[PDB]
């Protein structure tokens, strides 16, 4: 149980206010959180719940506003607050099951698009298609030359810059993501392995 | 549009290498003469610039400008009329690897550089002028690559995709349309390679350029596509950036596994 809170909003106002929803772990007043992936360290000097009232600590499933202390000029909506002991993972390469939905032509390696994992939104492109899947989610032993509508498949994905994520097998929310050829939603999918 | 864009292609390659190279001390002659003009006007203009340039005090730089203005002038002299609408000349010596320069002098007839007259002597080449010889362009590009993708979404068996394969398909019988990536990183010595040459211990053209000059002798039909579009990026990072929509299934022979030996 590490702390995990994807920063949904950030604004100044006699002090910085990062706000999000704790997805795992808890946070106490006067603790040190880590901003991933930038590995910035910040101090948490106040928690405010939805009632706008201060609290000494928030468990997960809480919708909180955190007042933080320290350099944050680099902290952006989409990053994640996490514990400095087991910081949430972040990477630019990962493998993931992907159900293709409305995807109006084909889908092959070079395919690039927008991925929304959690509070984050990021440019992603396919690196390699590894297998196809049929009914009883089986692992086609020849890698697909291409992919098509309504087709399960498992590929490798690359991002320009690191984004925090977790195996769907470990934290469902940190593992789901939908893909958008931002006309529309071309696919959904879940991360199956973080590649360092 | 057809064999027109194929030329715009080359202009784009040129502008790309001119602004890429840089020389020291204002010594890069750029000269653009629109149609209707007489050569003699610009000729004995450089002549004046030669006198003017003679007041520089920078022996190393002066001498440079002198030999550049000269190098331009008597190149310009080679022409008897500003050829059917247009004349462009880039001249000067540009720094090089190994610390040995290389005097450079290009002169060519474009496609109607309307009204664009220009002389400039800077420390770089001025290609802004050329820019006029350059998403209707992207839609066609996207439309074309999709036409090619269909031959994969349908499995038909008309397509390739691959250097060794596309070249062979072109070489052999026929290909209908050749899709090539504008900035294709491929050199044609016949054995093809990329920039994987610093390791190997292997007339010597750029595949890109060789196709632009011989494609005609094969039936195609050649289209240069840029990795601007989503299609492009796919076509480049997914299919080596070089391919074709054939007409009709081949068996891609010569040569590798099947083996077996």
């Amino acid at each position: 149980a590490p702390f995990i809170m994807p920063i949904a909003s950030k604004y100044k106002d006699l002090g910085t206010i990062l706000e999000g929803k704790i997805e795992a772990g808890s946070i106490k007043k006067n603790s040190n959180v880590l901003v991933m992936p930038i590995n910035q360290t910040l101090e948490v000097t106040a928690i405010y719940d939805e009632a706008d009232e201060e609290i000494s600590s928030s468990i997960c499933g809480d919708q909180v506003r955190l007042r933080v202390r320290g350099d944050d000029s680099d902290v952006q909506t989409g990053y994640v607050l996490t514990s400095t002991k087991n910081p949430v993972h972040a990477t630019t390469r990962f493998i993931a099951q992907i159900a293709i939905l409305e995807l109006p032509s084909i889908l092959t390696t070079g395919y690039s698009c927008v991925m929304h994992i959690h509070t984050a939104v990021e440019e992603v492109s396919f690196a390699k298609l590894l297998h196809k899947l049929d009914k009883t989610n089986r692992k086609s032993k020849k890698p697909p030359m291409f992919a098509t509508k309504g087709m399960k498949i498992i590929a490798e994905l690359e991002t320009q810059t690191p984004v925090c994520m977790e195996r769907f097998e470990d934290y469902q929310y940190m593992g789901r993501f939908t893909l958008r050829d931002q006309g529309t939603t071309v696919a959904v999918g879940k991360v199956v392995k973080i590649l360092d | 549009t057809a064999e027109k864009a194929i030329e715009i292609w080359k202009i784009r390659r040129l502008v790309k290498q001119l602004i890429n190279c840089h020389g020291n001390g204002t010594s890069m002659i750029t000269l653009i003469i629109p149609p209707g003009e007489q050569i003699s006007r610009y000729s004995n203009m450089l002549a004046e610039e030669y006198g003017t340039a003679s007041n520089i005090k920078s022996r190393v730089n002066r001498l440079s400008v002198l030999s550049a203005i000269t190098s331009t002038r008597e190149r310009l002299k080679l022409y008897n009329k500003v050829p059917d609408n247009g004349l462009v000349i880039y001249c000067g010596e540009v720094i090089m690897e190994g610390n040995k320069t290389r005097k450079l002098n290009i002169d060519f007839e474009p496609f109607k550089p309307i009204n664009t007259s220009q002389y400039l002597c800077d420390n770089k080449f001025h290609t802004e002028a050329l820019a006029e010889l350059l998403n209707v362009k992207y839609v066609q590009e996207k439309k074309l690559i999709q036409r090619f993708f269909d031959e994969i979404s349908l499995d038909s068996g008309k397509y390739c995709f691959g250097v060794v394969d596309t070249m062979n398909a072109l070489q052999e019988g026929a290909v209908e349309t050749l899709l090539c990536f504008a900035d294709l990183d491929m050199i044609r010595y016949i054995t093809y390679m990329t920039k994987e040459q610093e390791e190997k211990d292997s007339s010597s053209m750029l595949l890109s350029e060789w196709l632009a000059e011989h494609y005609k002798d094969y039936g195609a039909n050649l289209e240069f596509v840029s990795d601007r579009s989503q299609e492009g990026m796919q076509f480049v990072k997914g299919f080596g950036g070089i391919g074709a929509v054939m007409r009709y299934q081949l068996d891609l022979s010569m040569l590798d596994p099947e083996s077996d030996e």
